[PDB]
């Protein structure tokens, strides 16, 4: 029945864990550092280490404390000697500060963790041990959306220094027996997953899998009032026009600079020209009362379904800075305003709650180390919505046709190393159709497989892209 | 080796021309199989039933009720066939 | 095996771990809002 | 060029949704092969050629 909607096909993706080896066991040598805090007293460390002297090395402790700074660990790591590997348990059993998503301490202790690694001159694969931090799959349900900011920064990492990372090891909530049962082969396993999801029924690995579209017939409408975050932005902004173009009744494009933005003024024009009733307002989104009162502001004429969280602050991700309070500041725009915005439609009968995300999470982008989090709590966080009873999309859009949003240095070198800039006309339509499935967390990206993997698998060889057919070449 | 039979057993305390016929075997047709009962300084019961291990082994149906008739053995629960599976689905 | 089964009974462990990933299921059709979205099922898991 | 006609032959790639191959083959490369070249900078492309 559709031609047209092939190319939409080929455009959304999903992230499936597929169960992968739990590694081949090797006997380790020198020493392995349970890296973690000391407020606690954790089991966690005891059920790791059984298996890991075990494994023919010796379990070290390195406490790290939030922002002890990016050297401490260096010159701890070169007092202890030389390191096979380090188990991050820094991220184990932590409810994430309501303060800020960016602001986890596992984020920014992992962080200068890595870099202390990075300075230290040790060349040894890192582990971070998380606990369902990211769903093994739609029927496991995520704990903490701000851990999978760790995931996405890890996905990152492995990209800049290929030797002083591993990798992440995912483990349930509450329960140590997966760590005990597979961590010393999934440590040294010669697999090479960078991406380990331990579970009761085995261990999955993270796999790119195309994302059937046989254009179901259920219709996603904009009815209702849209809350589009960052509307001027362009990746609000295209949105924004398409649900003018497709009959969105209200618009509610909301963003810091609003009407003192460059180029608010035409795309409110265009918008009241293809739609009707829109309106652009000057309102912080970080927040939480600001996001209340704007709701409450918003007509009781109209109901609201359409929050369209957009907004995006990024000026550099390359890691060798990159902190946990640095993440924090940079895509707070991202992460806080989206936890207002859900805290806030709990309460709400939304139709939809897209959370735009980018590519910088669904796999590594250097230069994208301080975003890729941002995307990923999104990710998270629309994981966590599906299951309980609120509609969530967070697609992971590529670089956008006409906007400045993510469209950087990275964006052109990622442009001649991979991905472009997606076409609106299609774009729009991959959106629609996400919306038509209800999909949790679409990938839409333009993806050029065989240029692409020629600087990813590269550096890092992965099965992350081992599960598309056309990856293999 | 046109009979139908491909499998021999050279029946004696030590196996002479034991290549011979394996050189039969190697310039014609395919190659057969040699099994030998007993060897030079080797007469044991061991060797005997090392030499039934290289008859089942090369192909020799042996009457495993003729060897266990009566030694006091009983069944024992073991590990069953280890399928060498490889996925094989079919996506609607 | 039968004898790997009563290690499963004997020490109280359930099966029910979550839905299976080797098949191909979409699973991302089969959990909704909607509990009456043709297409969406409602249990979170069970024994695979 | 060999003649007093200067010629330019250039090669072009798939833009947005109008390109030359725009189809199944566009949307093939779309995912191994050439990129959506932006008509932005491929008229610069053009007029340095």
């Amino acid at each position: 029945r559709s031609t047209e909607v092939d190319e939409v096909s080929a455009l959304r993706y999903r992230i499936e864990w597929r169960p992968t080896g739990a590694g081949e066991p090797a006997r380790l040598d020198g020493t392995w550092l349970v890296a973690k805090y000391a407020g606690t007293a954790d089991e966690t460390s005891t059920a790791a280490r059984e298996a890991l002297e075990s494994a023919g090395a010796r379990v070290r402790e390195l406490v790290v404390d939030a922002r002890c700074g990016r050297d401490e660990l260096a010159e701890r790591l070169r007092s202890v000697g030389e390191v096979a590997g380090v188990l991050s348990l820094l991220a184990v059993d932590e409810a994430e500060p309501e303060e800020a998503p960016l602001a986890l301490a596992s984020l920014a202790d992992t962080l200068s963790l890595v870099q202390a690694m990075v300075s230290a001159e040790l060349g040894c694969p890192l582990w971070t041990v998380t606990e369902s931090a990211v769903a093994t799959g739609p029927f496991e349900r995520v704990r903490n959306a701000a851990h999978g900011a760790l995931w996405g920064v890890g996905r990152v990492i492995a990209l800049e220094n290929p030797a002083v990372w591993g990798g992440l090891v995912d483990v349930p909530a509450g329960s140590v027996a997966e760590l005990a049962r597979h961590l010393a082969a999934v440590v040294s396993g010669g697999a090479g997953e960078d991406q380990l999801a331990l579970r009761a029924d085995g261990v999955y690995g993270r796999r790119w899998v195309r994302a059937a579209a046989p254009a179901t017939d259920d219709e996603w409408k904009p009815t209702g009032t849209v809350l589009v975050t960052g509307g001027t932005g362009g990746v609000g902004g295209q949105i924004a026009r398409w649900l003018a173009r497709r009959g969105a009744p209200h618009l509610l494009l909301v963003s810091r600079s609003g009407p003192d933005a460059d180029g608010a003024g035409e795309l409110v024009a265009e918008l009241e020209a293809l739609g009707a009733r829109t309106t652009v307002a000057a309102c912080d989104v970080t927040d939480r009362e600001s996001v209340r009162e704007l709701l409450g502001g918003i007509g009781d004429d109209v109901p609201l379904s359409a929050v369209f969280h957009a907004a995006a602050t990024l000026d550099d991700g390359t890691v060798d800075t990159l902190t946990g309070e640095r993440i924090e500041r940079a895509s707070r725009a991202k992460v806080l305003g989206a936890r207002n915005l859900h805290e806030l439609t709990r309460e709400l009968d939304l139709t939809a709650f897209v959370l735009f995300s980018s590519f910088a999470s669904a796999f590594g982008a250097p230069g994208l180390g301080g975003y890729a989090p941002g995307n990923a709590y999104l990710d998270g966080l629309a994981q966590q919505r599906r299951s309980d009873g609120l509609p969530a999309t967070a697609v992971a859009w590529g670089t956008w046709a006409g906007s400045g949003m993510a469209e950087g240095p990275v964006a052109d070198r990622f442009r001649r190393h991979g991905v472009i800039e997606m076409p609106p006309e299609t774009a729009c339509r991959a959106l629609q159709n996400a919306l038509d499935r209800a999909e949790v967390c679409p990938i839409v990206i333009d993806v050029r497989w065989d240029r692409f993997l020629l600087a990813y698998t590269a550096q890092r060889p992965t099965r992350l892209f081992d599960e598309i057919d056309d990856a293999r070449r | 080796a046109e009979q139908g039979y491909r499998t021999f057993l050279e029946v004696s305390a030590h196996p002479i021309l034991t290549a011979a016929i394996e050189e039969i075997g190697d310039g014609s047709g395919a190659d057969l199989s040699a099994i030998h009962s007993l060897r030079r300084g080797d007469g044991s019961l061991a060797d005997f039933g090392e030499a039934l291990s290289r008859a089942f082994a090369a192909g020799v149906a042996v009457d495993w009720e003729s060897v266990h008739l009566g030694t006091g053995a009983r069944r024992v629960p073991l590990p069953t066939y280890p399928f060498q599976r490889e996925r094989v689905w079919l996506e609607p | 095996t039968p004898e790997e089964f009563w290690e499963l009974l004997s020490e109280g462990r359930d099966a029910v771990a979550g839905l299976p990933t080797d098949r191909g299921w979409d699973l991302d059709s089969l959990f909704h809002p909607d509990p009456t979205r043709s297409g969406t099922a409602h249990q979170r898991g069970g024994g695979f």
